[PDB]
């Protein structure tokens, strides 16, 4: 099955600490390319490889090194990560360097890379579930649940809803980007909301269970931590609510 | 020079209609390619279609290309817009050896047709706590525009299109909450233009 895999998908690093981003494909693709997307802008090409052991500089190669030891792998090396290398990095691959009409060039899921002077501003989320109002139930015969994730930094988060242990997407809407709690500070924490709407009678069944889950991507065990508070590792934080008879 | 230009930073269009996205480029390359991509809100990147500089207008599915080589314009046309088409679309120029140059994209918002609007602002209490509440504006028309909060201690998100697939029911909604004293749901969206018949529950 065709897919492009990047590791890691989310990375928090300290300035000047060497790191390498991996990109791989099992389709024996000859051409693979790295891009960086700054927010609101397009993709700027860093390096591409027309085949194994062929490397050419793109538009923004500075501060990056690559290798193409085989077809499968095209790693992106950041010799000395600096704050201006914080970006969303995309690795792409294609069957041939000049694709035919029927052929697709596949893109990885993107790598959200954050380079910081220190990690003291990293905070995990607080999450709460807010039950639907009896007025919406009365007025529309529907029930909207709201989930609130607060106090987290950075916005390396994924939010999903799970109803009776099964993830649901029907009736779900999540904000496109997290908003800053105190926009003045660059180190402001973030918050994110989402809504799930079900039928009024479904909410009134007490056997139905509702769970909002926020996957937070943070530090690793490898990362050093000196502050008193709990180390903000990669973790899941959830809040739950049960249906309620009228 | 080497520039690709997407004039429309943002475009709004109703469901099932068609939309045309313009793309202009200046380049010293005389043999090249044009790529179109769709970036979902998840930021996932997706290849749609590629246009060869020596070929006729490429077409595939609901997408179609209007290649006008003389003006260096290669517009992509999307017909029968769906809610899933709401995304940021990118036009990209590539050469004969894998190099490429990207424009800065175009955000498309597809507005759904709300057939039975019922604008209302509801208050929701915390499953776990007290004081901690949230105000919910929902069921309004897609032509109603929610306004960024102008009070830094009150947080208000942009519009949000949810789709209850089982009922073929689409509705917009927006959320507002705050920590301040005497924050009330009637006051939350005063910075926006809410319908005059917006339901505010009295009991």
């Amino acid at each position: 099955e065709a897919q492009v895999t990047q590791n890691p998908r989310y990375l928090i690093t300290v300035t000047g600490k060497k790191l390498t981003v991996t990109c791989s494909q099992n389709m024996n693709h000859e051409y693979m390319s790295w891009y960086r997307q700054d927010p609101g802008l397009g993709l700027r090409q860093i390096y591409y490889s027309m085949n194994v052991e062929v490397t050419d500089k793109g538009d923004v190669p500075e501060g990056y090194k690559v290798s193409r030891k085989e077809k499968r792998n095209f790693p992106l090396i950041l010799e000395s990560p600096s704050p201006n290398q914080t970006s969303l990095y995309f690795c792409a691959s294609s069957l041939v360097s000049t694709p035919l009409p029927k052929e697709t060039q596949y893109f990885g899921p993107g790598t959200r890379l954050l380079v910081l002077e220190d990690l003291k501003n990293v905070f995990p989320p607080e999450v709460a579930v807010f039950e639907p109002s009896e007025a919406e139930i009365s007025h529309t015969q529907k029930a909207t649940l709201v989930c609130l994730a607060t106090g987290f930094y950075p916005d390396h988060v994924e939010l999903s809803w799970w109803v009776n242990g099964k993830e649901v997407h029907s009736g779900v809407c999540t904000d496109p980007q997290p908003l800053k709690e105190q926009p003045a500070l660059n180190d402001s924490r973030y918050a994110l909301s989402s809504r799930l709407r079900v039928s009024a009678t479904f909410w009134q069944n007490p056997r139905n269970h509702f769970r909002c889950q926020v996957q937070f991507y943070g530090l690793s065990e490898n990362d050093e931590w000196t502050q008193d508070r709990a180390k903000p590792v990669t973790q899941i934080v959830s809040a739950e609510a049960w249906g309620r008879a009228d | 020079a080497q520039k690709v230009t997407q004039a429309q930073s943002s475009v709004s269009m109703p469901v099932r209609k068609a939309v045309t996205l313009n793309c202009l480029y200046e380049t010293s390359w005389w043999s090249y390619y044009i790529f179109w991509y769709k970036q979902l809100p998840s930021k996932e990147m997706i290849f749609l279609i590629r246009q060869g500089s020596d070929e006729q207008n490429a077409k595939s599915g609901r997408y179609s290309v209007n290649f006008k080589k003389a003006a260096k314009s290669v517009a992509l046309t999307i017909s029968a817009l769906q809610l899933e088409d709401s995304a940021k679309y990118f036009c990209a120029l590539g050469d004969t050896a894998g190099k490429s140059t990207f424009g800065d994209g175009t955000t498309l918002t597809v507005k759904p047709n709300i057939q039975n609007p019922d604008p209302a602002v509801y208050q929701l209490r915390d499953s776990k706590s007290s004081d901690k509440s949230v105000c919910l504006f929902t069921d309004f028309d897609s032509q109603t525009n929610v306004s960024q909060s102008k009070d830094s201690d009150v947080y208000i998100t942009d519009k949000c299109v949810l789709d209850m697939r089982s009922m073929d029911f689409k509705s917009n909604s927006a959320v507002a909450w705050s920590n301040k004293s005497d924050f009330a749901c009637a006051n939350a969206f005063n910075n926006s233009i809410i319908p005059e018949d917006t339901f505010f529950p009295s009991p």
